């Protein structure tokens, strides 16, 4: 910045913190489905996209 | 610097992570770096959107 | 056995991982989704019958 008139430099440190879970409390909940074949293949369903 | 053209610098990239414990079984993945299941057929152009 | 609607299959590939949605007159569905999942050569889990 001292070396330069019309070029600049920065620098910046930040943190942060990000709370888990739907703030509507219902919404906490998931279901699955899971199936084993007689193969022994397995086939997995769940409510996430 | 006012005159000077764009020049790109050359990229680095660094990624720091943690392995699993030693003699976690080769087949419990959890911890591992899988790649997306479906990223061989995304990059195919097999994967059906 | 004369049922008035004959045999009839329609198997659609979806193009990923051998996956197959097939739609039959069958009172097995089961047996339908293995005798196809065996003769490609693929899990069970890949075949999906209706």
């Amino acid at each position: 910045n001292k070396e330069n008139c019309w070029k600049k430099r920065g620098l910046c440190i930040i943190p942060t913190k990000f709370g888990i879970s739907f703030t509507v409390p219902f919404l906490n909940q998931a279901g699955a489905l899971i199936h084993v074949y007689t193969d022994g293949s397995v086939l997995v369903s769940h409510g996430g996209t | 610097s006012a005159t000077l053209l764009f020049q790109k610098h050359p990229p680095a990239n660094i990624q720091l992570f943690q392995e699993v414990p030693n003699g976690q079984s080769k087949e419990d993945t959890v911890g591992r770096p899988l790649p997306h299941l479906a990223a061989a057929m995304q990059a195919s152009g097999e994967a059906v959107y | 056995h004369f049922y008035l609607e004959t045999h009839c299959t329609i198997a659609i590939p979806k193009g990923e991982e051998g996956e197959m949605e097939l739609f039959v007159s069958t009172q097995n569905a089961m047996k339908t989704q293995s005798f196809v999942a065996k003769m490609l050569g693929v899990p069970v889990n890949r075949i999906l019958v209706r």
